[PDB]
């Protein structure tokens, strides 16, 4: 009754062909579409310097973090005040997150680290295995998210001239 | 010891705890079900007898707008006859909130002998149930292949129990309840109402109420069914005299579902080759036979699942308790919004009590469905039957299921409840424009508002041209008024309704999280790899591994009872405030609606302070100002429910090691005066102290809400 | 140094984690006389092979709970199970029976 | 009158369904 | 780690060794009781502290006592 | 009537268990009265 | 016990200071009189410190009143639910973190549930903070708004 | 109306963002993705 | 006076800077310093 179980093909497989590992190979973690997308995100893109990983992660993140306080925050009744409070929110979150990245690296990499950053760890999802990769990612995320936030701030502060550009009103 | 006394009452009705033979277990179950039917028939005999002998039912049937229903009189001892309140019509009793009078009027009852002969028939059929339980156990008990005939049981319960039950009730509606309620709504007094057999003997007496009866049963057999379209109607809306549903819609309902259920009772193959079998339906639900969206369920699929239903009574009790929760939740939501009984919707004490009762019945049944799901996995589940099927694969990704549920519970708790704490803080600051409100930062429930607009546009008649009125007036349409009292009106949904619905989604998802983690980790976990060998119900596995208190599947049912209580209390509080604020009230002589609490749900229910002040503090003035009046039993039950809640925390917060060392000193003082007993005084066990603490917590909290709901609605409702 | 077929198993989310590769691991090896279904301590059902088996587990309590099931839930009993502790440098220590 | 804003947003949401089905047809046809 | 002490009231019934899910306890020959054997705790660094051995001990008071000590990864029962 | 003839013309094709014959006639006649009642009422209003 | 002591001191003195010392004398002999005339009657301006009608100087005491009711309720989680429920929940969260991409953090200290003694202490701390912040807000706001 | 691009249709902000997205924001990422696809070894 | 936080006491700019410093500027550096103190080996 159970003898022909595990003989027909199944789209759910043991993770890395090992049924003793505590994971499964699903379409969400192991299909060709999600592996092409996730492994080419700047956290995982092969060959990148740790700083350039941080710069792309920062520039994407600081850009959208200006957004929420501009539209729904306490300064939202005036345009110039809402853009400033959205910029300061993205600045404060970035400094706090990059302080957390730095003190993570100062705490984890003391001798041989415990857990996923140990020298024996086969953690494919956590590949930044040295402290100089973490400090360069910290500086990359800081500079990228500061730049992405002030880019969103400059676009939103000049929204009246930027809307006139995108409607051809500058050609009068 | 005294532990044997408590263990005997707890080991009473679980039958596989004895010698486990399935045929003898199935026979004790089949005859105990006859005994529980005799208890229901004995309780139904009491409600019809107290309705026939101790009521104002004949007085209430004359004018049901100004008479309060009473069916319980109280003896004059200890001064307790103050609870006999004036109901109108000179009758002194207790205002009942069960709605028996509105049920009996819609069924066709007109006198107090018809309720008497219904009470005799329930007293007779209770004696017939406790003979069938004796006969089918002590004399002629069936054997196991009779219990395992699923296809015959499904065919006989769809077509025979539900199909012939609702066809037979459609016979009572058409020949008794349709003429009796048509004459009552056209204003005919109760001396002039014919007794319900005269609508059959005098066939001509039903001709002038329904002219299609002169043409007989002949259009039914010739499929000229449109001849009957005056007593079987697809109307919709409410009766403007009673506020109930149209009785001709009720008859055509119980006709259409009768044909649909008798058709459903020919689906399964029993003795004649025709039909589907349960095994062939379950052995085919697998890859590659399913849709390609469901390729994840694998090649075995549902193939090993029919051995569950061959052997496990607990697994069938798990499904059936869940669906009685689904049915009782439908009974709660559909009977307030489509009120099916005459003069029900304007009896606000009854609409409150009927919603609240059937919500609470459903919530206990859902916890029992998860409790007996965990009993099946511990006791009845054999892993050899389930290799790579949907039961085995669910247990092999239980860490993904519980951790994804734990995330969405945290998301729902932040994005529902912490927005109330945002709103409390913004209002205290004097920044109401920064609140989540209809006048601040709006959260319009646009998908529910879209459904309400669809449900109104469907009748006209874009997608249901056959109705005249709406399916419910809660969706749209207009105001239905009975006796200058609102029966049902459109229920507007704003930011306060977006927030409370995501509170409900939060508290249900956590209750699922407590119960599903108890079921999925009932046999083993990374902490206790042999948890199933310790049983379904055990206190812990010692203070080691950090501490393993409440790892058993029983203790997750214990924690799930608190979370069900917390979930359903907010559900009935949402109902009680929103109906008083936006639905119930009075149509004035001007033409304007003045609700009970005046429309304050939209602005005050968005903070915790408004629920404390405008709901809890304001509306409890009837239950605390009831001393020295007829509602004083509610005032005593209000404080009594507060007592048992605080009393329950002695059992929940403490442990039995304290109480056992406290007992030895009292055992010492009893021994110095030579009055010792043989049965040795023990503290309650760790599981007994949890069971006592959760039972008194739920009793204390529900009785408090019951006294608060019923004292307010018996005064101003 | 450790012989045995891995039991037929589709994998689960209850198996080995980061601790198994960086601190310590455990393996239980037993012989069976027939192909039969057992319950994994990590949840679910696996199929042991006729002959020598080998299963890697995360805790020593999971291997001893499997050996308790092998001694008590199968006729004939499976008593010959050996439990090892595997260190990340490959150093294998024989811990049960001692 | 012409389309409403809810009609345009319905068409944009529905068009994600042939966008996904063309992606899985393109990757099935080959690389 | 925890501390598992075996006292000389042990009647050598081997029930603590059968109850232990971590194989902490074994029987050694003693000549101090009728059964000729006493419980010992050699692998006490594997003890999780479940106290299943004390639940199994028939001697009044218990011949085996577990003292919860310093928490390690093994004594906390962590698979992660 | 023409739906009952359709039932005995296209449901000697669909049924694995035929003959336990007597009762799949009663099933095929029952489905003819079901599809007959739906089509007569369907054609009754077009 | 100190709840019963300070309830009696406050209700007797609120009756003496208002001149309504008689109203203490019929109502203090039954428990509804403490419930209706001390707890319910003196809560009226405290819970109106902010409302849809506006905010006033009792708003910090109304907010602390709900804050104290909240901390008392968080207490019941630590006192009714015990350890091994939470320890098995943390293993599923430790599973989810290890198998989630882009989550580069990893706990240096292994996450465990709070110990049996610790959550009796944590639950008693939330109970006590919830006890004192509730009554302390009620004692200030009911006395200072009546006098 | 006559001095700049407007739209008298439903959601007139949609061409305001879609034509920048389709024609000069997304093409260089799409050209870079296609370039990495045809150069990979 | 009634529209914003003012101070009619000496050095009213002191709560203008001390409450930002004490409550949301300095705590995350202090939490980071304490975190490095309790994690160091
Ligand atoms: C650090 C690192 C890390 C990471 C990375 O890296 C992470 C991540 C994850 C993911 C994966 C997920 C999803 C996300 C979410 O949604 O959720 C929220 C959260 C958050 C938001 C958190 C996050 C955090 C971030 C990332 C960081 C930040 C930091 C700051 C900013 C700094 C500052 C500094 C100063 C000094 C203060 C998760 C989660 C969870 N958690 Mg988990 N994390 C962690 C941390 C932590 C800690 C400490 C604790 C204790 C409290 C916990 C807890 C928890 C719980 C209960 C849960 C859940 O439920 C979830 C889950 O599982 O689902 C499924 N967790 N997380
Ligand atoms: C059409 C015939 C028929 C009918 C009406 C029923 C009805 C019932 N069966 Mg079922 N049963 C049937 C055929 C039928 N059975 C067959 C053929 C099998 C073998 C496959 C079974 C095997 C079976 C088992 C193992 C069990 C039942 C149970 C039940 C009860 C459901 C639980 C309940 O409380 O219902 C709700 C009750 C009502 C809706 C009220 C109406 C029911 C009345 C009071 C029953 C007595 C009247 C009369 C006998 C029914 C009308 C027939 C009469 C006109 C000739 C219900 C009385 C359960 C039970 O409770 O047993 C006592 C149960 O455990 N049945
Ligand atoms: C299922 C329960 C039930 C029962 C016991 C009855 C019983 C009866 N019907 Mg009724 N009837 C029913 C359901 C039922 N009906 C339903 C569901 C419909 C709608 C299709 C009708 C529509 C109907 C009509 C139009 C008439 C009857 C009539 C009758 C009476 C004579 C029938 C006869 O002798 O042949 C008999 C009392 C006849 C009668 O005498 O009216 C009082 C009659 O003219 N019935
Ligand atoms: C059709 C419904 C149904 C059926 C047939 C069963 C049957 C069973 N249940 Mg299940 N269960 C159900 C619903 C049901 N239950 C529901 C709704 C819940 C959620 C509360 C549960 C949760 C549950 C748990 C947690 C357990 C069971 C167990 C059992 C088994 C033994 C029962 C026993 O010995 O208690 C005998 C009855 C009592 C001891 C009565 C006590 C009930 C409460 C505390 C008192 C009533 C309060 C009252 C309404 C308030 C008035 C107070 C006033 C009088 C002062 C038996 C197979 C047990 C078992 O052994 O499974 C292996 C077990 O541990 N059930
Ligand atoms: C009011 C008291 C209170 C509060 C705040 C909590 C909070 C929680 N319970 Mg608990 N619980 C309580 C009473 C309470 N419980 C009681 C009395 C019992 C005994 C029956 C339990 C038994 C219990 C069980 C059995 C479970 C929970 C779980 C949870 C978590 C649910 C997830 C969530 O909503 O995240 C959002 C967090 C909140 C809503 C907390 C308040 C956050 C504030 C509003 C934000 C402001 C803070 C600010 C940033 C600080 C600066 C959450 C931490 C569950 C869990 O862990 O799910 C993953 C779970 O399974 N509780
Ligand atoms: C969500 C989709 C939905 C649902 C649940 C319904 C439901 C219903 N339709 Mg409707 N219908 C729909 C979409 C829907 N319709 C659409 C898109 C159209 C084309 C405009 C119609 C055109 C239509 C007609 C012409 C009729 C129904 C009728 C009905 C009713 C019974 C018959 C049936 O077909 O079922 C039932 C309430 C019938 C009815 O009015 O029953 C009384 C009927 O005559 N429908
Ligand atoms: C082949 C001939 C035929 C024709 C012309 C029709 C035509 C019709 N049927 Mg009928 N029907 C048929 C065969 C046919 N049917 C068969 C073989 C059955 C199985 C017995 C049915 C069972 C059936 C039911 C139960 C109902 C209809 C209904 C309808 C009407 C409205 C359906 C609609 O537009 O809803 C559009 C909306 C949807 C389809 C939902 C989305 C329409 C006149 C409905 C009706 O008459 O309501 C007034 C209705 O309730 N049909
Ligand atoms: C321990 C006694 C004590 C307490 C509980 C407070 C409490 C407060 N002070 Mg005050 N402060 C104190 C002593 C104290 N102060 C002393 C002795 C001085 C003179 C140096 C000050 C100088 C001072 C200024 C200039 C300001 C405050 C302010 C405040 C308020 C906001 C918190 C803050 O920003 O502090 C800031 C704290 C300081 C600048 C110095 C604190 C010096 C004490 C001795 C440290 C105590 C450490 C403690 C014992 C360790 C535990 C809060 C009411 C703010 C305010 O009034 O807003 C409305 C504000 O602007 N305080
Ligand atoms: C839908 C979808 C999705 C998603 C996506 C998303 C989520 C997006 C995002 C987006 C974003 C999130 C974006 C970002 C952007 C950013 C940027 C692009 C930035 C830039 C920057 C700059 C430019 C800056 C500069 C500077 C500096 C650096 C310094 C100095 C100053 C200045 C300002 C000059 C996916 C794919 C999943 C899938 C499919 C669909
Ligand atoms: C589980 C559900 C998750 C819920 C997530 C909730 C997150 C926060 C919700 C805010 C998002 C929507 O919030 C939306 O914002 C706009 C802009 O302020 C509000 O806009 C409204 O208030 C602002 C006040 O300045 C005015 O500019 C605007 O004229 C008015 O319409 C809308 O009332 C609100 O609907
Ligand atoms: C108070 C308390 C006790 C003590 C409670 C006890 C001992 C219950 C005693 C109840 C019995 C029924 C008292 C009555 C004894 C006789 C039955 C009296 C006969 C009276 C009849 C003639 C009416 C525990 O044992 C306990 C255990 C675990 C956690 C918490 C607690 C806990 O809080
Ligand atoms: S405190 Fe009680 S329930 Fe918890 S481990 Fe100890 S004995 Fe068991
Ligand atoms: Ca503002």
């Amino acid at each position: 009754t159970w003898v022909d179980a595990y003989d027909q093909k199944d789209i759910i497989q043991p993770y890395r062909g090992n049924p003793e590992l505590g994971n499964l190979a699903t379409p969400v973690n192991s299909s060709n579409l999600v592996k092409t997308y996730i492994n080419n995100l700047p956290a995982y893109r092969p060959g990148l310097t740790p700083f350039l990983r941080g710069l792309e992660i920062g520039m994407a993140h600081g850009y959208f973090l200006v957004g929420p306080e501009v539209v729904v925050g306490p300064l939202r009744e005036t345009a110039h005040g809402a853009n400033l409070s959205g910029l300061i929110t993205a600045i404060y979150i970035t400094v706090s997150a990059c302080l957390g990245i730095s003190i993570f690296a100062l705490a984890t990499f003391q001798g041989d680290p415990r857990g996923a950053y140990n020298s024996n760890s086969p953690d494919r999802l956590r590949p930044l295995r040295s402290k100089d990769g973490w400090f360069q990612l910290s500086g990359g995320i800081l500079l990228g998210s500061m730049g992405g936030a002030i880019f969103a701030y400059v676009l939103l502060e000049n929204f009246g001239d930027l809307d006139a550009i995108l409607r051809g009103a500058v050609n009068v | 010891t005294t532990t044997w006394i408590w263990d005997l009452h707890a080991d009473a009705h679980d039958f596989d705890s004895h010698t486990t033979d399935l045929e003898d277990i199935s026979r004790k179950i089949f005859s105990a079900h006859f005994g529980h039917l005799a208890v229901i028939f004995l309780w139904l005999s009491g409600m019809y007898f107290h309705g026939a002998r101790f009521s104002n039912f004949s007085s209430w049937m004359t004018d049901p707008i100004h008479i309060k229903p009473s069916a319980q009189v109280v003896w004059p001892i200890f001064g307790q006859e103050i609870l006999n309140a004036d109901m109108g019509d000179g009758f002194r009793g207790i205002q009942i909130t069960s709605g028996l009078f509105q049920m009996w009027r819609g069924e066709g009852f007109t006198h107090e002998f018809q309720l008497f002969w219904t009470a005799i028939g329930a007293l007779v059929m209770a004696a017939l149930m406790m003979f069938a339980g004796w006969f089918h156990y002590h004399v002629r008990a069936p054997k196991l292949d009779w219990f395992r005939n699923w296809e015959s049981m499904m065919n006989h319960h769809l077509a025979g129990l539900l199909g012939l039950g609702s066809l037979g009730w459609a016979g009572h509606l058409i020949h008794v309840a349709l003429p009796t309620n048509k004459l009552l709504d056209a204003g005919v007094p109760l001396e002039d109402i014919p007794l319900p057999h005269e609508f059959i003997l005098n066939k001509s007496l039903m001709v002038d109420l329904y002219p299609s009866f002169a043409e007989g049963v002949k259009p039914f057999f010739t499929l000229n069914w449109s001849a009957y379209a005056d007593f079987l109607t697809f109307k919709g809306g409410l009766n403007p005299v009673t506020g109930g549903l149209w009785m001709t819609d009720i008859a055509h309902h119980h006709v259409a579902i009768a044909v649909l259920f008798i058709i459903a009772g020919h689906f399964y193959r029993t003795n004649w080759g025709i039909g589907h079998s349960f095994r062939e339906l379950l052995d085919d639900a697998r890859t590659p036979k399913m849709l390609p969206i469901f390729n994840f369920i694998g090649p075995v699929g549902h193939r090993g699942l029919d051995k569950i239903f061959e052997t496990s009574w607990h697994a069938n009790l798990a499904i059936h308790l869940v669906q009685f929760g689904t049915a009782s939740l439908l009974v709660a939501h559909h009977m307030y919004a489509m009120p099916p009984y005459p003069y029900l919707a304007t009896d606000y004490a009854t609409v409150t009590s009927l919603f609240t009762h059937h919500v609470w019945i459903a919530g206990f049944c859902i916890v029992g469905g998860a409790a007996h799901a965990a009993i099946f996995l511990v006791r009845d589940y054999n892993p050899a039957d389930h290799v790579n099927n949907v039961l085995d694969r669910t247990l092999r990704h239980r860490d993904t299921v519980v951790s994804h549920l734990a995330w969405v519970c945290q998301f729902l708790g932040f994005h529902s409840f912490a927005m109330y704490c945002h709103n409390d803080t913004m209002r205290a600051f004097g920044r109401p424009q920064d609140m989540f409100s209809d006048t601040g930062i709006q959260l319009q429930p646009i998908f529910a508002q879209w459904v309400q607009q669809i449900q109104t546009m469907a009748v006209g008649g874009v997608t249901a041209p056959g109705l005249g009125g709406p399916v419910s007036h809660a969706f749209g349409g207009g105001v239905v008024a009975i006796g200058d009292k609102i029966a049902m009106m459109p229920i507007q949904l704003g930011t306060a309704d977006f927030l409370i619905h995501h509170i409900h989604a939060f508290t249900i998802h956590v209750t699922v999280l407590v119960l599903l983690k108890g079921v999925l980790f009932s046999r083993n976990s990374r902490l206790i790899p042999d948890k199933g060998e310790l049983g379904f119900r055990f206190p812990c596995d010692g203070p080691g591994r950090g501490g393993t208190c409440q790892v058993s599947a029983w203790d997750h049912v214990f924690l799930g009872l608190f979370w069900m209580y917390n979930s359903l209390s907010i559900v009935i509080f949402h109902f009680f405030w929103k109906m008083q604020s936006d639905v119930w009230g009075t149509v004035g002589a001007d033409g304007t609606i003045s609700h009970i609490t005046g429309g304050n749900f939209a602005q005050a229910s968005i903070t915790n302070n408004g629920w404390l002040r405008d709901f809890l503090w304001a509306q409890a003035s009837q239950v605390i100002g009831s001393y020295g009046s007829a509602l004083s039993a509610y005032g005593l039950f209000f404080l009594a429910g507060h007592f048992i809640f605080g009393f329950s925390l002695m059992f929940l917060f403490s442990g039995r090691g304290y109480w056992q060392e406290l007992i030895e000193s009292i055992v010492w003082a009893h021994n110095k005066l030579k009055i010792t007993t043989a049965i040795q005084p023990r503290a309650l066990s760790i599981t007994q102290g949890r069971a006592v603490g959760v039972a008194h917590y739920l009793l204390g909290g529900i009785v408090t809400t019951w006294a608060f709901f019923l004292a307010r609605m018996a005064a101003i409702g | 140094t450790l012989t045995g077929k891995t039991p037929v198993f589709g994998g689960s989310t209850g198996g080995l984690l980061t601790r198994a590769a960086v601190e310590e691991k455990y393996a239980i090896t037993w012989t069976s006389t027939k192909q039969q279904v057992f319950e994994m301590p990590t949840g679910g059902a696996a199929i042991m092979h006729e002959g020598e088996n080998l299963l890697y587990l995360a805790r020593k309590e999971q291997c001893l709970a499997l050996g308790t099931q092998l001694r008590s839930k199968f006729k004939p009993k499976i008593e010959d199970y050996k439990i090892y502790r595997i260190y990340p440098n490959g150093e294998t220590q024989y811990v049960h029976p001692a | 009158m012409t389309l409403s804003e809810t009609q345009v947003f319905v068409a944009l949401v529905i068009a994600l369904v042939p966008a996904i089905l063309a992606f899985r047809l393109s990757t099935e046809l080959y690389k | 780690s925890h501390s598992v002490k075996i006292y000389d009231t042990c009647i050598g019934c081997t029930q603590c060794v059968r109850a232990c899910p971590l194989d902490v306890l074994e029987m050694v020959p003693w000549d101090g009781c009728k059964a000729g054997s006493i419980a010992s705790s050699p692998r006490t660094e594997d003890c999780v502290g479940c106290k299943r051995c004390e639940t199994a001990c028939p001697t009044d008071f218990l011949s085996i006592r577990v003292y919860l000590g310093a928490e390690t990864t093994r004594s906390m029962g962590l698979a992660y | 009537c023409n739906l009952f003839v359709l039932a005995i013309g296209k449901y000697a094709i669909q049924r694995p268990g035929a003959g336990p014959g007597l009762p799949e006639l009663l099933a095929t006649a029952s489905l003819g009265h079901i599809l007959g009642a739906g089509m007569i009422l369907g054609l009754g209003n077009a | 016990t100190l709840g019963w002591v300070t309830f009696y001191w406050h209700w007797k003195h609120l009756s003496v200071w208002s001149g309504n010392v008689a109203q203490f004398n019929e109502s203090s002999t039954y428990l509804m009189g403490w419930f209706r005339d001390y707890l319910w009657a003196n809560s009226a301006q405290l819970i109106n410190g902010y409302s849809p009608a506006g905010t006033n100087s009792l708003a910090v005491w109304a907010w602390m009143f709900l804050f104290g009711h909240l901390a008392w309720a968080v207490s019941f989680m630590f006192l009714i639910t015990w350890r091994g429920y939470w320890q098995e929940l943390i293993e599923t969260l430790m599973w989810a973190h290890e198998n989630t991409p882009l989550s580069f953090g990893y706990p240096k200290d292994k996450p465990v549930a709070l110990s049996i003694v610790q959550a009796r202490l944590v639950g008693l701390t939330h109970f006590t903070v919830g006890y004192i912040a509730t009554y302390g807000a009620f004692l200030i706001a009911s006395t200072s708004s009546r006098f | 109306d006559m001095t700049q691009l407007t739209g008298a249709y439903a959601a007139p902000w949609l061409p305001w963002i879609m034509i920048p997205l389709i024609f000069y924001i997304l093409p260089f990422p799409i050209f870079a993705i296609i370039f990495l696809w045809i150069e990979r070894e």
